RNA sequence: AUGAACUAGCCCUGAAAAUGGAUGGCGCUAAAGCGGA
RNA sequence: CGUCAUCUAAUUAGUGACGCGCAUGAAUGGAUUAACGAGAUUCCCACUGUCCCUACUUGCUAUCUAGCGAAACCACAGCCA
RNA sequence: CCUUCGAUGUCGGCUCUUCCUAUCAUUGGGACGCAGAAGUCUCAAAGUGUCGGAUUGUUCACCCGCUAAUAGGGAACGUGAGCUGGGUUUAGACCGUCGUGAGACAGGUUAGUUUUACCCUACUGAUGAAUUUUAUUAUAUAUAUACAUAUAGUAUUGUGACAGUAAUCCAACUUGGUACGAGAGGAUUAGUUGGUUCAGACAAUUGGUACAGCAAUUGGUUGACAAACCAGUGUUGCGAAGCUAAGUCUGUUGGAUAAUGGCUGAACGCCUCUUAAGCCAGAAACCAUGCUGAUUAAACAAUACUAUCU
């Protein structure tokens, strides 16, 4: 017989799989459609997660609460140092799908770079890219003329530069960055300039842009129905235990089917999130780098007392509005949007009044370390 | 009048018994009903500051008791956050009678009422001493 | 950048902190942390209290 | 050089139920279907 | 789920009345009754994680390891429409 | 009365998933005894929803409410090694009617033990070798070649067959007191600002949490001070970091169609959306895009370095 009464169901099933992620960093599944009348230009980048702040805002929005006044939002900022071109790869459609004609490699390239092929460096003789990059140049235009003959996409491979940030690991990240833009020639002219260059974060996006976000959440173990699905708890008088399910499923289907919520693995999933504005591009080499043009106290991002559990960002960075799924530390990809967004939020430009450095380790009270010390006075 | 009204927290489920706040007679009021609540299983429904409700009266003078009434919540206990960044929280719970239409039945607030109340509903902004 | 006093301990209050009250009477209070709304809410004095603002300078120390 | 009224072969409407399914399956229309030689 | 009143916002429940009572009734004891009861029922105040709606946390298990080490059950065996 | 009496756990609720359409609301249409508004009959259609309570053990029923609507059903009358045990249905006991009596009552009432998973599969997560009767949507210098090519080890970056899939509904204001109407009344559509249910994360702020920490204190015990300890966490106040909701953020657009309305146009010198041939527009439905997995393909590519030895 029918159910008494109507409920939605609990679960997804659009992430169904629940089980640990491949690999700690984010892949893109897809990039942006190719247009082909823009100039060629980059549609990815990579950085790395530091913590949250507070920002005050004057709003712009005519019909609505709070036309004319003073908000507080919240943040998330991501250290962006530059990272470095290092090769080309380039593919061609067939009906089995994309597929590599052949990568060519800059003519030298970094120790930590060269890490990321090594289980173990410190006791090793260390001669990976040792002998291929002494190639003549004719084989490698060679090859490029190849891929401008017969290739469709253009991709470039980048990778990071841990030594500038606090962490404790020295290999670098690697990924593929597709180039759009105009034709198969423009593109290859383009990426050669770069081989052995920086790019610096203000090269690919620009401020009051909309990005997606790809990271892996955090990570919980093994959790129960009541945590890992939210299912109803059960009454106080139940015998075996009250955190269950109570029934599995009918008699006859005589198997339990797919749909039943069980127990099992809670977080570091994989995860695609659309529509995260970009609130200020900052820069390693500016002073006041958390100031406005209504508080002229001369600042930095950082916190009074390092942001927890991260330590200081003295690289240029990001401050994104809302928030990003990982720990601190966690690489986050971040990419362009498939089509652009000409919605009235995607176009509006920002305006900040207030960026809070006060301590985030306990209940912060200062914005600098100077105003404690005029506080108080001298101690003993 | 314009029905805007972004989202505070609710804290007042249908059970709850509030002051009367108000000079016609009576002197608590008995939440029964919230208007505009839709469905949802085992969901008690609840009110914020500026909801109208329908309620009856357990003490007070007779002509106004074993009746279905309406109010409107004018004061709550329950914190809520202000969109300039602090949060806020009164002393008790307070509402008046009022029409379908939010009439006032009397013709004069005791205490303090809350500004997002006051900007959905003009009269009672009118009958109110202090908004705060 | 605009502050306002905690009207328990009077320090200074930047944005994004605060927590408001209101009496009975329509008296607004702001305090900024825990602790003191906590103290204020137990009816304990500031004055009865060695590390306030209050104490110090009946005591002729600022 | 049109207008009707009847009659009977194939086809069609009438023709709605619960796990996903059954001319035995694939499939078949110059039949690999129906009535004969 | 007798009719009337009351209790609620809403009462097959509770109480007070009515009585041609399928089939009440006088030591088969009738009608009452202060005090008493780990006896059956209804409402009110106080109180609260019973609930809205769950979260956090401690001991002892469970877990992996060195030792020690049983039983129920068993035609033959274990994917589906 | 066919199967089960050397036993298939016998009402209702709670919990949880899936299926049907004889469609209540949401989408697009045809008709009216259709001015507008409000409704009634009917077509494609199961994508998304279908609640809070008083009385009763209830299925059913009835009333108070909100809502957009509070549709009907199935899965051993779904679901007891999931729970509960209020009713029914052992043994105690009271009432009425029946019986000489022991006793009876599908008539009331009160009190009355709910046992076992470590096996096999199924399902949810977690490690992991082996794979030449095998594979190939090219490789070489316009020319040749399947009479061909292919070792292993460690490691990075990738392709993506196939399977799963996600958003939903409402209000106010402007259009407009306008169209329509004698009056009374009074749309559609589009725009703006908000909200409900759901889903995926997150902790700058607010709150919860305490066997990091600091302080206070009752009884007792070290001769006193100081320093401590015991009372299975002696008892209180605050309480960083972490987890966490009641707190914060995010939640697309194309192809091809169904119902229906049409074009050109014979049959049938007229006509006809085709009930011939040939065409157009067109829905919350379908297929993709986007998203998750991909020891789901015992699947594969490029690259770097190396193997008494190609
Ligand atoms: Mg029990
Ligand atoms: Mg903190
Ligand atoms: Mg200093
Ligand atoms: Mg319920
Ligand atoms: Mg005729
Ligand atoms: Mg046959
Ligand atoms: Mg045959
Ligand atoms: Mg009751
Ligand atoms: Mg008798
Ligand atoms: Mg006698
Ligand atoms: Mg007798
Ligand atoms: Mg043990
Ligand atoms: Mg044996
Ligand atoms: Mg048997
Ligand atoms: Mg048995
Ligand atoms: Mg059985
Ligand atoms: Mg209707
Ligand atoms: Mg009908
Ligand atoms: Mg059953
Ligand atoms: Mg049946
Ligand atoms: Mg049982
Ligand atoms: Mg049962
Ligand atoms: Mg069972
Ligand atoms: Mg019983
Ligand atoms: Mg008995
Ligand atoms: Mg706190
Ligand atoms: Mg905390």
């Amino acid at each position: 017989s029918h159910r008494k009464f109507e409920r939605p169901r609990h679960g997804s099933l659009g992430f169904l799989p629940r089980k640990r992620c491949k690999r700690l960093r984010g892949k893109i599944r897809s990039f942006p459609k190719d247009d082909k009348e823009k100039p060629p230009h980059f549609t990815a980048f990579m950085g790395y997660k530091a913590g949250m702040t507070h920002i005050v805002r004057e709003v712009d929005k005519p019909g609505s609460k709070l036309h004319k006044k003073e908000i507080v939002e919240a943040c998330t900022i991501i250290e962006c140092a530059p990272m470095v071109v290092v090769g080309i790869v380039g593919y061609r459609e067939t009906p089995k799908g994309l597929r590599i004609l052949s990568t060519v490699w800059a003519n030298h390239v970094s120790d930590e770079f060269r890490r990321r092929y090594y289980k173990n460096w410190y006791k090793s003789e260390k001669k990976a890219f040792t002998k291929s990059l002494n190639v003549p140049e004719a084989t490698k235009n060679c090859l490029l003329k190849r891929i401008e003959k017969y290739c469709t996409v253009l991709r470039a491979i980048c990778h990071t530069q841990p030594s500038k940030t606090p962490l404790r690991m020295k290999k670098a990240h690697i990924m593929e960055v597709q180039i759009n833009g105009g034709s198969m020639k423009e593109k290859l002219e383009f990426v050669k300039e770069m081989l052995e260059k920086n790019l610096p974060v203000s090269t690919v996006f620009n401020p009051n842009e909309m990005i997606d976000v790809i990271s892996v959440t955090k990570g919980h173990g093994t959790k129960g129905v009541v945590s890992r699905y939210g299912v109803k708890r059960l009454p106080r008088k139940t015998h075996r235990g009250l955190r269950k399910v109570a029934c599995i499923g009918a008699w006859h289907p005589a198997r339990v089917q797919f749909q039943i919520p069980r127990h099992g693995q809670k977080g570091y999933f994989h995860r695609t999130e659309r529509n995260k504005k970009i609130y200020r591009i900052g820069l390693k080499t500016d002073k006041n780098s958390a100031s406005t043009d209504a508080d002229i106290t001369e600042k930095k991002i950082t916190p009074m007392g390092g942001f927890p559990h991260y330590g200081v960002v003295n690289e240029d960075f990001l401050l994104l509005k809302g928030c990003v799924a990982g720990t601190k530390k966690r690489p986050i990809t971040l990419r362009k949007n498939i089509v652009p967004q000409v919605s009235r939020d995607a176009l509006a430009q920002v305006s900040l009044k207030f960026i809070d450095t006060s301590s985030k380790i306990g209940h912060g009270r200062f914005q600098t370390s100077e105003e404690k010390v005029k506080y108080y006075g001298p101690l003993k | 009048t314009l029905k805007n009204k972004m989202r505070i927290t609710l804290s007042l489920p249908v059970g709850a018994l509030i002051n009367c706040c108000d000079n016609s007679g009576g002197k608590n009021l008995y939440i029964i009903a919230v208007q505009g609540f839709g469905s949802c299983l085992n969901r008690l429904p609840a009110a914020s500051l500026g909801d109208m409700v329908l309620a009856t009266v357990k003490k007070g003078k007779p002509d106004l008791r074993k009746k279905v009434l309406n109010a409107i919540i004018c004061r709550q206990s329950k914190a809520w956050r202000r969109h300039e960044g602090y949060y806020i929280y009164f002393e008790d719970n307070a509402g008046v009678i009022v029409n379908p239409k939010g009439e006032m039945k009397g013709s004069a607030i005791t205490g303090p009422v809350a500004r997002e109340c006051a900007e959905l509903w003009p009269k009672l902004s009118s009958a109110a001493s202090a908004i705060v | 950048v605009k502050t306002e006093a905690c009207s328990f301990s009077e320090y200074r209050i930047y944005p994004g902190r605060g927590q408001k009250y209101i009496a009975r009477d329509g008296k607004v209070y702001f305090y900024l942390s825990s602790k003191f709304a906590s103290l204020a809410l137990q009816k304990k004095k500031a004055a009865k209290l060695r590390w306030t603002q209050t104490w110090r300078r009946n005591n002729k120390k600022t």
